[PDB]
RNA sequence: UACUCGAGUGGCGAACGGGUGAGUAACACGUGGGUGAUCUGCCCUGCACUUUGGGAUAAGCCUGGGAAACUGGGUCUAAUACCGAAUACACCCUGCUGGUCGCAUGGCCUGGUAGGGGAAAGCUUUUGCGGUGUGGGAUGGGCCCGCGGCCUAUCAGCUUGUUGGUGGGGUGAUGGCCUACCAAGGCGACGACGGGUAGCCGGCCUGAGAGGGUGACCGGCCACACUGGGACUGAGAUACGGCCCAGACUCC
């Protein structure tokens, strides 16, 4: 079937997945149709971008993703917006942004003066 | 690989004040050797190369590192010898030279290396670190009870500190605010005839 | 509850076939010509516009075309090898 | 002949190429003796073996013998034979 | 005893993946199209269903033959295997016919219509799995065309299944793809027919730029699997770790 994969990409000790959807008889980092979204494991909390509207498309024409790609949609609630068991609940935790640059130069300038 | 040599042999080579406390440059401007009296042909080459042969040799970097800084300098849409000369300036070093912490510029190449400084929440044992605006390098820990360093802080009466640098630090914090610009940095040979070797 | 056992298709825009518009040089077959289709093109180096030529052979069921002809043409699935046009209508006679 | 699968699968293919050969011919048959009556003149028995042979190539297609596009030109030929004879 | 499981039947996969670039100057590749000229297991989506009947055998057991590889017969058992029959009348063959869009054959209105046929399988005690035909999807592909990409007339004639047509056969489909027959036609100076070399491309290197060289890695196509052919099964096979045959080569 068109199964909906994550595909590898990058150097050898910090993988980044891409969210594909393409055909079962491909290759790992082989051609696809449509990169929709990706995955970055290597910080904790993982960061997870996904095109949820073209995600249910493909889930409506009939694909069929794995375990860890359906992982993520019930974590972002894309396969719970699918089938509506409880709702499309959004589990997701987007990462804590850090005190920028500017702010930060600022309090060292406040607090030193 | 760092350079090893004397920096008086550079100098007594082409004749300029680097170091600043060259006794040996004072009393022997003339090149070294055999033929140290001996003269030398004239062309353009002889100056494009005596241009960045000073600049490299001044700041430590290596000839093909050097062409790295300016493959990026020419890559930026500004104009290649300022913005080059503003990139080579932009490391960490010569930053903390500029500042005066350091007695020469090895050694602050010998501060930064041997992992002196604390940037941030990090350790930075990079003597070529490129520091971009508002970027505050606090130092670390055990950098009270270095007895040269001691003395630096408390006496750093040495060449002063430019425009672009302060010190907002009880512990000797150091911070960037404005980046360097040709106007105001008057250093010796401008990078033109450097551009036009590096683009023979 | 009950869906309905049929659907109709998505509708298909029937695509555009081309046409050429050429010179006839014989009829000396059955049921077929042969058209001296031209194009102005440019040589890709040089840039200059380049007259060419190219023989096509079409056919027609009933056979109304001549030499001497100024005919239009359809593509169309090969009728036989070598044979992959059609004739349209007999467009400027001589 | 190295893989056990790949042997049973040869004994497989065996069995099956021999029930499709009988198919074949069994059909190969049918069609030869439609033809035949066609070509002597046995309307009769044209249309009385027709049906025949025309129930033979449905079921050879249901059983994924042949495509149904395999069978429907077969049925074609027959049916416009008998037509025209 | 069946949690389980040697071997066996039965499915399913094995055609993907992985490698090489000898051949190939070819719609093989790249781009842009066409299909009223086509197939699609699997995944999903819908609709209607899933009835009945039957034989035999592998294994196992007995035995023979051969050095082994392996084969033979007698006996016996089972099914989602094989074989029947009955429905479907959504599908398919043909006849008559209304409308409609066309780009010609034609396509469409599950068009109507006299009429003929074609399906299937049961296990399961636990998130429960299935099976049949049928329409609509999505994915994969097969076919054709335009166009672009080396050297060489110290390679000028080539062509007879070649060129068009008729009736048939053939494939999933158009088609000299094959067949008997009718005409003699076709290709070529814009380089046929030949020879030499060579996998193609996104790309890589250089260059101010054009352009030239070039096809490491990675990605996508093509072709190949000791040499040369052929077919099978099957949704789909250059069927690398399948078959057959003839060679060549190594072993018993």
């Amino acid at each position: 079937a068109v199964k909906i994969k994550l595909t590898r990409l990058g150097k050898i000790r910090n993988p980044q997945y891409r969210i594909i959807v393409a055909d079962a008889r491909t290759r790992r980092d082989g051609r696809a149709i449509e990169v929709i979204g990706r995955y970055h494991p290597k910080e904790e909390p993982s960061l997870i971008q996904i095109d949820s509207e073209r995600a249910q498309y493909w889930l409506g024409v009939g694909a069929q993703p794995t375990e860890p790609v359906l992982a993520l949609l019930k974590i972002t609630g894309d396969w719970q917006k699918f089938k509506g068991l409880p709702g499309a609940e959004g589990t997701l935790k987007v990462k804590e942004p850090k005190p920028s640059k500017l702010d930060l130069f600022n309090a060292a300038l406040a607090e030193a003066e | 690989a760092r350079y090893t040599g004397p920096a008086t042999r550079k100098s007594r080579r082409l004749g300029v004040d680097l170091v600043g406390g060259d006794q040996s440059f004072e009393k022997r401007p003339y090149p070294p050797g055999q033929h140290g009296r001996a003269r030398i042909k004239e062309s353009e080459y002889r100056q494009q190369l005596q241009e960045k042969q000073k600049a490299r040799f001044s700041y430590g970097v290596m000839e093909k590192q050097f062409r790295r800084y300016y493959e990026e300098a020419n890559r930026q849409p500004g104009k290649t010898g300022d913005n080059l000369l503003r990139i080579l300036e932009s490391r960490l070093d010569n930053v903390v030279y500029r500042a005066g912490l350091a007695r020469t510029r090895r050694m602050a190449r010998q501060l930064v290396s041997h992992g002196h400084f604390l940037v941030n929440g990090v350790k930075v044992d990079i003597p070529s670190y490129r520091v971009s605006q508002y970027d505050i390098i606090d130092v670390k820990e055990k950098s009270l009870n270095t007895l040269p360093f001691q003395i630096a802080r408390e006496t750093a009466g040495e060449r002063p500190i430019p425009s672009w640098l302060q010190v907002v630090g009880e512990r000797q914090r150091i911070l960037v605010h404005q980046l360097p610009e040709r106007a105001q940095i008057d250093v010796p040979l401008t990078e033109q005839l450097i551009v036009e070797l590096y683009s023979k | 509850q009950k869906g309905p056992k049929y659907t109709p298709a998505a509708e298909k825009p029937r695509g555009r076939r081309k046409t050429a518009i050429g010179y006839v040089v014989s009829d000396k077959m059955q049921k077929t010509i042969v058209v001296e289709l031209e194009d102005r093109k440019s040589h890709p180096l040089y840039g200059k516009i380049i007259r060419t030529t190219k023989k096509v052979k079409a056919h027609d069921e009933n056979g109304e075309a001549g030499i001497g002809d100024r005919v239009s043409l359809m593509e169309t699935r090969p009728l036989s090898a070598t044979k992959r046009w059609r004739l349209v209508e007999i467009l400027e006679k001589a | 002949a190295n893989i056990k699968s790949q042997i049973k699968r040869i004994r497989t293919n065996e069995r099956r190429r021999l029930r499709n050969q009988s198919v074949k011919s069994s059909l190969r048959t049918a069609i030869r003796g439609f033809r035949e009556a066609v070509d002597a003149g046995d309307k009769d028995k044209a249309s009385e073996l027709l049906h025949a042979t025309s129930r033979k190539l449905d079921k050879a297609a249901s059983k994924g013998v042949i495509h149904p596009n395999q069978a429907a030109n077969k049925k074609s030929a027959l049916a416009l034979a008998l037509n025209k004879l």
